């Protein structure tokens, strides 16, 4: 139900801050120039970017592409997952390993710091697919949501 | 009398198809979910072939949606996926296949709505 | 601002939990003078004298295939391994436990429905929120 | 940019082009190529005219259904010119005469409706202002017509500062009283085609640079009058008019350099070799360029 | 691998055929364009039958070649004929169309499209 | 119900008008906008609730077969009338 | 120099045998000797043994390591951990 | 029963004898032989066979289909095989009409048969013009039905309905000239066939 959304408070055109300091449309044409600009202009360190929820593969790595370019690695993410030990460097560290058609096959699920009926109602619905068919036994850590 | 010919099949010189409608299009070969609105499977039985959707704009007199894509609307029914590939590569469409989803056997019982032990026991009927 | 293309408004990668990578279709075109999102990077990094490597969206496909080859197997879920090596680098620094309970963002349903910014303008999840409200 | 005017579609005859031009003299020489241009790519263009709406008929064609708009004006009425333009974004300014009438004279078309139309337009707050002068135009002109358009131009420059002011040579074409001219009979000239200028209006009204400029809109090539009329008896297989028409045809075309020209606009200028045979095949070697 | 021809068994008897095509289209272009009082060159006529013929040229199948000089044979019968009209024998040119946008920014500042 | 927004076209009602900015509403200078008058949502209203004496009574929009689908409306819910879903008259049980 | 090293391989093609033995073996004490470099392994079935490496400004060399025994695997990392294209 | 079709059982036999009758004369060239329910008798053969069985249905002294009813093409892309060539013959003599059916691809000829019926001149011709088919030894195969200088075949089912190119007036050029479709309202395309299985006895096994 949340498609709705998409016909709202859309970003239709490029625009830019004009001599007031207010955003003003402008054509594609001056708004990457502007871009471009700054990008030349800078190096290293001094240029960042930082990945949304919503944002596709394509475009992150194009984004991490244009910033190499520059000599900069600062491309982060707003979500946060600890780069302590091997970080990144193995898939296994931030996966959901088992799968989700795995939970049917588990017997014991350990749930920690996570409200799986919100954070992915359809996991958690097959959670509770495991526990009504296969009488698998959950046990939470954290608040005791319902 | 027959001759050999080992060449790929390529009818894309003699179809008349525009250059633009053949390189630049991406035609999906698939087997239509099923609408969830409705337990019927018939709709699910044959492969398809459509091809990417592109731009639809407002007509500047009634509102109407407008199209340039001559293929908007063309959508091509197959046996197998293997007819629909022949049948894309000849044409000279890159294409992208997506598998068949058949809903797994699932397991059934009527009795277990009555379970003594168990959480399949159903509260209400 | 660069005005994007939404989710339902381009063919793009998306990998879920469990590592599975999966690509949404073009339903509509983006509205306006939005553009898809790798394209608007494109057309950056040209003006820019830095033209990046490729100019259509298989080409952009094959770029995600270099740097990690199951991003473009789609549909299907490639099995990790190595746990063991994760657990030893994971135990080469010692850090302290918070006191701090574990305690969910989302505590009860008024907490879902809201959550991006495609959500937080739909009026039927407002609608959806203080029906749970009041 | 407001909604209905952000650009859809592939350029055609249905596409979306964004621009709404109100063109005035549209149902002239030169405004039947730039309304066909218009509604090629799919504008909205409003017509003011003049005459019986029977002599705009022509025009109807050139547009997807609701594309082209009719208007009455008059000339000297400024309230039919507010009607015409307040809902445009650009205003092309056609209108002119060859001769001078009981009712028009060359100060009344060159002089007076410019300068209202103009006005007008800047009090409606049209973006965009784009207006036809002539190469020759010249205060100290032996024709009348000359020195009106002079005047005229300077008008309109005062006027609407951000005017795109054009300046074309004679315009060789179908329909043009330059090449048909000689056909139904010391001085250098420089003919421009007509495609060449609608194709240089057309890029003037999408260019954002070509505002407050003034452009010269010449041909490749420049000719000896008596060269010129000797190749188009020769194209028109044939044996080789005011008093004022004869001062403008035996007016040297000026050597502007100093202002900016077709190729400004990203338009090739068409020899005359090339299109001669286009215009001249209904009356029945080249001229020796300087 | 074993099918029926259309007229020739191997390229070489293509080649041929596509020759003598070429040949006949050539020759025509200058009465074609007298007859239907084109205002292209005769040069601009042989040059854009040149450029038809030359986007084929990557075509190795004998039958694929049979039925293009089949269909050019077709459409050179069409003009000798006068069965065409004006309109038909210029549509090969597309005078009224604009040019479309080739590089990647310039498609990118018009449209959604490849 | 019609109205004329602040540049003085009218309103239809569908709720549509062109606003101050578009273009568009050039097609209307030296013609008009063809609206209708009789807006339904007004002249339903207009029509007084029905008063029964069953739980359950039923609507075809008079004239017989003229009218329309014929469907039986529940009027148990004292807080609010039954509404027809063709017609839009009401009903009460008294 | 360097900015970030890759690994491809295999889970059970004998191709990538020799990868797989330098991660359960040699990756641990690599990651603890180069601690703030990424070093992205990425399995995928079927796909033959590669070693990308990425320098300053988006230079990108790969090296194959299709049938490479586990000693060869360490000397294409030594290879690239000294080099600075 | 008054709102059912009856059978016609007599016809039903005559019909299947001819067809053993046909296929025993000319096993070179005949693969199938079936009667609808509706007693339309249709034989399928080889396309070399389309010379020599369509002879001897219109010559030989028990067939003599000497009227071509109809001769046509229907394109079914799933097929090796796209194009099935259809013909209707009738028998005046013994008041009787036969199905005879083949098939070929884009780049196999067929046989004309205007040496056996004069009629399959402008058939044939319209054939080649709306499937592609190229019809062998025909004595003057062009388009009859499309515009002239016309590309692609429309009737094949990958031919978009409203095509690639349409005509109007241009005022520059002073003719008519062709450009890319674009429409003001785009056809709309409606998704009609039910969920539901509706003929049980043509079920497909699988
Ligand atoms: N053609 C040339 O060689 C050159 C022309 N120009 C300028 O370009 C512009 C157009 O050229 P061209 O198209 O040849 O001009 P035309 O004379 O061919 O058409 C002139 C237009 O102006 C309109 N018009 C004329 N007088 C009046 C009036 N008194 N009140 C209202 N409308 C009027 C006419 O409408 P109606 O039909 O109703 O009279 C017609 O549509 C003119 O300004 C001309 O001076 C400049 C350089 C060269
Ligand atoms: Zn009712």
């Amino acid at each position: 139900f949340a498609y709705d959304g998409l016909k709202r408070q859309r970003l239709t055109e490029p625009m830019v801050r004009n001599e007031k300091g207010l955003l003003t449309h402008t054509t594609w044409e001056d708004a990457l120039s502007r871009v471009a600009g700054m990008l030349q202009s800078f190096q290293g360190n001094d240029v960042a970017a930082i990945a949304g929820g919503l944002v596709d593969a394509e475009a992150l790595i194009a984004l991490k592409d244009l910033l190499n370019r520059v000599d900069s690695d600062t491309l982060c993410t707003e979500e946060v997952f600890p780069t302590a030990g091997a970080g990144t460097d193995l898939r296994s560290n931030y996966l959901l390993n088992t799968t989700i058609a795995g939970v049917e096959e588990a017997d014991v699920v350990l749930l920690v710091g996570t409200n799986p009926r919100f954070e992915a109602p359809l996991f958690n619905a097959r959670i509770r697919k495991s526990w009504l068919h296969n009488d698998l036994k959950v046990a939470l850590i954290g608040s005791p949501v319902d | 009398q027959l001759i050999t010919v080992d060449e790929k099949l390529d009818i894309t010189t003699i179809t008349g198809v525009p250059e633009e409608h053949i390189k630049t299009r991406k035609a999906r070969i698939f087997v239509p979910a099923r609408n969830n609105m409705q337990s019927g499977v018939n709709n699910t039985k044959k492969w398809k072939m459509e091809f990417d959707t592109r731009e639809r704009w407002e007509n500047p007199l009634m509102g109407w949606a407008s199209t340039a894509d001559p293929l908007s609307n063309l959508v091509l029914t197959f046996s197998t996926k293997e007819d629909a590939v022949a049948f894309a590569e000849k044409n000279g469409w890159s294409y992208d296949v997506e598998e068949r989803k058949v809903p797994k056997p699932k397991s059934k019982s009527y009795g277990a709505n009555f379970s003594w032990n168990k959480r399949t026991r159903v509260s209400t009927k | 601002i660069l005005p994007g293309a939404a989710y339902t408004e381009k063919s793009a990668t998306y990998v879920n939990t469990e590592g599975r990578a999966q690509q949404t279709k073009v339903a509509v075109t983006p509205p306006g003078l939005a553009r898809e999102d790798w394209k608007i990077i494109r057309a950056l990094s040209e003006i820019a004298g830095m033209t990046l490597p490729y100019d259509t969206l298989d080409q952009v496909r094959n770029r995600l295939e270099e740097v990690s080859p199951n991003l473009v197997r789609y549909d299907d879920v490639e099995g990790a391994n190595y746990f063991q090596q994760a657990s030893e680098l994971s135990k080469l620094v010692n850090q302290q436990l918070l006191a701090d309970p574990l305690v969910p963002p989302q505590l009860t349903i008024k907490d879902f429905y809201m959550t991006d910014s495609i959500s937080r303008a739909s009026q039927t999840m407002a609608k959806c929120v203080k029906a749970v409200t009041e | 940019l407001h909604h209905a005017v952000i650009p859809h579609g592939k350029g055609g005859r249905s596409s979306v082009s964004g621009i709404v031009a109100t063109v005035f003299g549209a149902t002239g020489f030169l405004g039947r190529y730039v309304v066909n241009h218009l509604g090629r790519m799919g504008s909205q263009v409003i017509v003011p005219h003049r005459c019986e709406p029977y002599d705009t008929m022509h025009l109807r064609p050139m547009g997807d259904l609701g594309q082209i708009i009719f208007m009455d004006w008059n000339g000297r009425d400024k309230d039919s010119i507010r009607r015409a333009v307040e809902h445009s974004s650009v205003v092309i300014n056609l209108v002119g005469r060859e001769w001078e009438t009981q009712n028009f004279d060359f100060e009344d078309v060159f002089v007076k409706i410019p300068q209202a139309i103009a006005q007008v337009s800047k009090e409606a707050g049209v973006e965009k202002f784009i207006h036809i002068s002539h190469l020759n135009a010249d205060i100290k002109s032996s024709s009348k017509y000359l020195r009106s358009k002079a005047v005229g131009e300077k008008e309109v420059r005062e006027t609407f500062p951000e005017a795109t002011i054009i300046k074309p040579a004679e315009i060789f074409g179908r329909e043009d009283r330059f090449l048909n001219y000689f056909a139904n009979i010391k001085t250098v000239k420089q003919p421009v085609y007509i495609v060449d200028v609608t194709k240089g209006i057309i890029n003037a009204i999408k260019d954002p640079d070509a505002r407050g400029k003034t452009f010269a809109f010449v041909g490749p090539s420049r000719y000896l009058l008596f060269d010129l009329v000797q190749y188009v008896f020769a194209v028109a297989h044939r044996p080789f008019t005011t008093r004022d028409k004869v001062e403008r045809i035996h007016t040297t075309d000026k050597i502007l350099p100093h202002l900016p020209g077709l190729e400004d606009l990203g338009v090739e200028a068409t020899p005359l070799e090339l299109k001669a045979i286009e215009v001249l095949r209904r009356h029945r070697q080249p001229a020796k360029t300087i | 691998t074993s099918v029926k021809p259309i007229f020739s068994r191997d390229m070489n008897e293509a080649k041929r055929r596509v020759r003598e095509l070429y040949r006949a289209w050539y020759r025509e272009v200058p009465n074609t364009v007298h007859l239907f009082q084109l205002d292209i060159s005769v040069k601009q006529g042989r040059d854009k039958v040149r450029e038809m013929f030359k986007k084929n040229a990557h075509i190795t199948d004998p039958r694929v070649v049979d039925l293009l000089v089949i269909k050019g044979k077709m459409e050179l019968e069409e003009t000798i004929k006068v069965w065409k009209q004006r309109t038909h024998v210029m549509r090969f040119f597309h005078e009224t169309e604009a040019p479309r946008p080739k590089d990647f920014l310039s498609k990118f500042y018009v449209g959604h499209d490849p | 119900g019609v109205r004329t927004s602040p540049t003085g076209e009218k309103v239809t009602h569908t709720g549509q008008v062109y606003d101050d900015g578009d273009y568009r509403k050039v097609r209307f200078v030296g013609r008009q906008k063809e609206v209708n008058e009789n807006f339904a949502i007004d002249l339903i209203a207009e029509q007084p609730v029905s008063q029964v004496g069953s739980r359950v009574i039923s609507c075809d929009g008079g004239g017989g077969a003229l009218g329309h689908p014929r469907v039986y409306i529940n009027l148990d819910k004292e807080t609010k009338t039954g509404t027809c879903g063709y017609c839009g008259l009401q009903f009460r049980q008294q | 120099g360097l900015r970030e090293i890759r690994i491809h391989l295999c889970q059970r093609s004998p191709g990538s045998q020799g990868v797989r033995d330098f991660i359960e073996k040699r990756y641990v004490e690599l990651k603890k000797a180069n601690p703030d470099l990424p070093i992205l392994i990425r399995e995928c079935s079927d796909v033959q043994p590669k070693l990308w490496a990425r320098y300053a400004f988006g230079q990108e060399k790969n090296v194959s390591l299709n049938n490479f025994s586990a000693d060869q695997v360490t000397r294409a990392l030594e290879n690239v951990l000294s080099s600075k294209a | 029963r008054p709102t059912v079709r009856p059978r016609n059982d007599v016809a039903h036999k005559q019909l299947s004898a001819f067809g053993e009758y046909v296929a025993e004369i000319l096993p070179k060239y005949v693969q199938q032989v079936q009667v609808s329910c509706f007693n339309e008798l249709e034989i399928c053969i080889h396309p070399d066979g389309v010379i020599p069985v369509l002879t001897f249905l219109r010559d030989h002294s028990n067939a003599q289909f000497k009227s071509l009813a109809d001769l046509t093409a229907v394109d079914i892309p799933t097929r090796q095989n796209r194009f099935e060539i259809v013909y209707n013959l009738l028998s005046l003599r013994f008041n009787s009409r036969i199905r005879v059916k083949t098939y070929t691809d884009e780049l196999t000829p067929i046989e004309s048969s205007v040496p056996v019926y004069k009629a399959a001149n402008w058939y044939e011709r319209e054939i080649w013009d709306m499937f592609g088919v190229f019809f062998a030894n025909h004595p003057d195969l062009r388009r009859i039905l499309t515009d002239y200088g016309f590309e692609g075949h429309p009737f094949r089912k990958d031919f978009p309905l409203s095509g690639y190119v349409e005509l109007r007036y241009d005022d520059e050029v002073k003719r008519v000239v062709a450009e890319p479709v674009e429409l003001a309202q785009e056809f709309r395309k409606f998704d009609l066939n039910s969920p539901w299985e509706a003929f049980p006895a043509y079920r497909q096994p699988p």
